[PDB]
């Protein structure tokens, strides 16, 4: 019954993807290339306030009207932001999907941005940042990106503390007018026909300009931030530059991630096929957790090792994981382990596109990144095309590359970058 | 493409019964993945206070080695194919479920047939998992909502097996032996209380053939003919309060007795919960939220969060609300919460009932998304109702609910009832049981 | 000249911290005051990690994803 994913690029650059699966629950997303990476050092945290400003007054629908109508039809509105792009998703049943469609398009394309609303919303900025920073690996990833990049990927996803109380309405208007333009958006629908989606696209999404602002190419620096905060667990991340999205080598890096361990497969398991867990676990009698970290962005890459250990044994855990990756980089690997890593990657992709939310996130990401819809069979085919020598080359690129380290906890025994 | 025929277009769950009496149910989709699980009608309600940690300790021990796959081999060929292995235990059900690809469907099934049937329970592994469970309960001590819901069960179901936790007390964890685990397995892992459920890219005849080849000729006979029964559990209007002023926030749960699984009034009660709803401090709605409790909690800065629950067991349950807030707001929060309940007993209008019906419809259709929650729903449905209730039947039962029967059901289950109260944290301003009990009715009505 | 005040001329009060247990007769220059710093929000405590078995899965492997909602709690994935 989901017979075809039907795809259309309009002449203004706006992408429209729709799939009529006749599901009882329609889901419609708008994907904008307007992430946190497009701010410079003058308007930091503007994307966080824009993410929190999805329920403000629009020129066509007030905030009370938007909230009451969305909760009256039972649907929901969500904003999902990475460093690269943002996604505005609305969820509802088919019989009142269109009221949600004017609500979504009004919020995304015509904000009013009244200054008393954003003055009320900066306290929500502070609360949201505290709730997100409640757990340590969020701050580790933020500090790791700030270590790794000079600009255009090191901008934080969450608003800095000094910028709270200072983000104005004209900064939000400038960000929307320069980044929410027609050539950087994809409208994706599950449970709707192409005709309704394309007619609301020509009735809403034709008043914007073009390609907008370019960016700053995200150059690499490296370094180290150590945040001594006296936690019982030391969190460390050691990363290096890797391939970008669209490079074939990045696929090899993904295989290398599943060669080293990208998460457990058994609730309370020993991670027997994880090479990092096998290399660290033989010399540790106290709890730890080690995995491979992979992050591919449209112009850059970051592959590395994440370790969580005790304060007194952080050095031996980090050194054992680094020696395991160095042993992988010297051609010491089994082809059965590469096949198991490929099976893990294929199963992870097919389980990620299993739900409708993950499916529409995949379609929107593909439409923004490449302007086309790639079938999952073709994705698995190019996963199976990866050679093991490419995995050795990816591990050698990680080993010989300049490192970037973010650590937190009681770092009295955590080694430095030159001490590795 | 209307909602009614869209719910008719959902595939029918196909159910068959083996010779030993275990149910085999499947729902087919076009996904390339699948979720295959085993649901066992066993939990902490079936324990007699000497083996109170038995099911928890067996689900710790289930993936650590069997007779045909000793030690860490079962890990090796569950994760050589990229499959994910999960298990959980409630007070009434136990689940062992595998997420895998469709083409690995046979081996996964016999892996399940290797887990619930031929588990090897080694003694050093018993010692290791005893220490692991002790420190995992130490970890769970610092999560306040788990402590509050355990306190709510313990004070609402006093003297019954429903009061005790799934993990059990720590002394039982210290002194469970291998013989008690084998007795628990041979008493509760019987074929007529097992459902093999599958969702996704699963062919039902292939699943039935694999269940005939692997899951046949197991159990079905009590060896001493000592057939257990499920006695009803007495609800007790009571209060437990654990005052500890060093904690930063206070968690309070207030519940009344629910009707149970088989009562259709749950559907109406679910609509009632959808009128009250939930709120968290990161919600973007603010003051314009449709729930009056959430709007007054935003406007008066009362609560960190609140939620409503309808937990159902075999002809019983807890229907109520849990909120976390600072101390100085606690009593005020209780007041507004009780007011909403009395509003649903007395002055429920059709607009909020229609909103709650839409919220419930969206909630259940959004929950049935993906192979894992569909297989989870199939397992619970055949364990509780004896059948898989189709989604069009749920829509009909939702659409038959109006404001009059919502008022009647809310008055029958809420008005002038003795609640169970659990509190943890700075709960000095948490009101007395007499004040809460007086707030459970109105003098104006 | 073996002192931080004799060798570091302008950077004397930044390499040295001078407190007074009992105040002298002459008041110090630049008395200073704290202009009522704000209170961080009160959050519920997260569970700790005391076994390897619950630590398994806590290490990040994917880029940071933030999600907010109209009536859905905010979440972050790793």
């Amino acid at each position: 019954q989901p017979q075809d994913l039907e795809f259309t690029k309009l002449p203004n650059g706006l992408v429209i993807a729709s799939l009529e699966n006749y599901a009882p629950l329609s889901r419609i997303g708008l994907f904008v290339k307007a992430g946190s990476r497009y701010e410079d050092s003058n308007n930091l945290g503007t994307s966080h306030l824009l993410r929190l400003a999805s329920s403000l007054t629009t020129k066509g629908a007030s905030s009370f009207k938007i909230t009451r109508g969305i909760e009256a039809v039972g649907g929901k509105l969500s904003v999902t932001a990475t460093r690269e792009n943002m996604a505005y998703t609305v969820e509802g049943i088919r019989s009142d999907i269109e009221i949600l469609m004017e609500f979504l398009l009004n919020v995304t394309t015509a904000p009013e941005f009244r200054r008393w609303e954003v003055a009320a919303l900066r306290s929500q900025l502070k609360i949201d940042k505290a709730v997100a920073f409640q757990n340590s690996q969020t701050r580790i990833i933020e500090n790791l990106h700030d270590v790794a990049y000079k600009n255009a990927l090191a901008n934080p996803l969450y608003c800095p503390d000094y910028r709270m109380g200072k983000i104005t309405s004209e900064e939000l208007h400038y960000f929307v007018q320069n980044h929410f333009t027609s050539a950087r958006m994809a409208l994706v629908g599950l449970g709707v026909s192409h005709s309704v989606l394309k007619q609301v696209a020509e009735q809403f999404l034709n008043m914007r300009g073009g390609l907008g602002l370019a960016g700053a190419k995200a150059k690499y620096r490296g370094g180290e931030i150590r945040e001594q905060n006296g936690d019982n667990l030391v969190h460390a991340a050691i990363v290096a530059e890797s391939a970008a999205i669209g490079n074939a080598e990045a696929n090899a890096f993904s295989v290398l991630q599943h060669l080293l361990g990208a998460g457990p497969h058994i609730k309370r398991g020993n991670n027997t096929t994880s090479l990092l867990s096998q290399s660290v676990a033989k010399g540790s009698h106290q709890p730890f957790d080690v995995s491979a970290f992979n992050a591919s962005y449209s112009d850059s890459g970051l592959f590395g090792i994440y370790t969580i250990s005790q304060a007194a044994a952080a050095g031996e855990v980090i050194n054992a994981a680094y020696n395991q990756v160095k042993a992988v980089a010297q051609g010491n690997l089994s082809s059965a382990d590469v096949q198991a890593a490929k099976n893990k990657l294929k199963a992870g992709y097919l389980m990620s596109v299993e739900t409708s939310e993950g499916f529409l996130s995949e379609i929107g990401s593909q439409a923004l990144a490449a302007g086309s819809y790639m079938p999952p069979s073709t994705v698995l085919q190019q996963i199976d095309s990866v050679a093991d020598a490419d995995v050795v080359k990816a591990a050698k690129k990680f080993v010989s590359g300049k490192k970037s380290m973010a650590a937190s906890g009681n770092l009295g025994h955590t080694p430095f970058l030159d001490e590795l | 493409a209307t909602f009614a025929q869209a719910l008719q277009s959902v595939p029918e769950t196909q159910v068959s019964i083996l010779d030993n009496g275990l149910r085999v149910a499947s729902e087919q989709s076009s996904h390339a993945t699948c979720t295959v699980g085993v649901w066992i009608d066993a939990g902490s309600r079936y324990e007699t206070e000497k083996n109170n940690g038995a099911g928890y300790f067996l689900e710790h021990l289930a993936f650590k080695g069997t007779k045909n796959r000793p030690g860490n081999a079962l890990e090796k060929e569950v994760e050589s194919i990229g499959a994910h292995l999960n298990a959980y235990s409630t007070r009434e059900h136990t689940a062992y479920l595998i997420k895998a690809l469709s083409k690995d469907l046979p081996k996964v099934v016999e892996l399940l047939a290797d887990i619930v049937q031929n588990s090897s329970l080694e003694d050093s592994q018993i010692e290791k998992e005893r220490d692991v469970i002790l420190r995992e309960m130490q970890e769970n001590d610092a999560s306040m909502q788990n402590v509050v819901f355990d306190y709510l069960h313990a004070t609402a179901f006093q003297g019954t097996p429903l009061a005790q936790a799934v993990e059990g007390p720590s002394e039982n964890v210290r002194r469970l032996s291998r013989t008690d685990l084998t007795d628990y397995l041979n008493r509760h892992y019987k074929a007529p209380r097992m459902v093999l459920a599958a969702a996704g890219g699963v062919e039902h005849q292939q699943l039935l053939d694999l269940a005939q080849k692997h899951l046949s000729s197991v159990s079905r006979v009590y060896e001493e003919d000592a057939v257990p029964g499920l006695t009803p559990c007495r609800f007790t209007g009571s209060e437990i309060r654990h005052r500890d002023d060093a904690l930063p926030l206070a968690h309070v749960a207030i519940a009344v007795e629910g009707p149970g699984w088989a009562n259709p009034d749950n559907v109406t009660l679910q609509v009632a919960n959808a009128i009250i709803g939930h709120y968290d401090c990161t919600y973007g709605g603010g003051v314009h939220l449709s729930s009056p409790l959430a709007s007054v909690a935003v406007a008066n800065k009362l609560c960190q969060s609140f939620q409503t629950f309808n937990i159902s067991y075999s002809d019983t349950g807890l229907l109520g609300a849990h909120f976390v807030c600072d101390a100085m707001s606690i009593d005020d929060m209780v007041f507004f919460l009780q007011g909403q309940w009395m509003r649903l007993c007395t002055s429920a209008t059709e607009s909020e009932v229609t909103r709650g019906k839409n919220i419930l419809r969206n909630a259940l259709v959004s929950h049935l998304d993906g192979t894992t929650p569909v297989c989870e729903d199939i397992g619970r449905s055949l364990l509780t109702y004896g059948r898989r209730i189709p989604l069009a039947e749920w829509e009909s039962r939702i659409q038959e609910v109006d404001a009059q029967m919502l008022r009647d059901i809310c008055s029958k289950y809420f008005y002038d009832q003795c609640p169970a109260v659990a509190g943890y944290g700075p709960i000095e301003q948490l009101p007395d049981y007499n004040r809460i009990r007086s707030g459970m009715f109105w003098l104006r009505f | 000249m073996l002192s931080v005040a004799a060798r570091s001329g302008p950077f004397a009060p930044v390499l040295s911290a001078t407190s007074r247990g009992v105040a002298g007769a002459l008041r110090p220059l630049l008395q200073g005051a704290v202009p009522a710093a704000s209170e961080p929000p009160v959050l519920d405590v997260k569970r700790p990690f005391l076994c390897r078995e619950s630590l398994s899965g806590q290490a990040a492997a994917r880029p940071l994803v933030a999600t907010v909602g109209l009536n859905v709690p905010a979440s972050v994935r790793f």
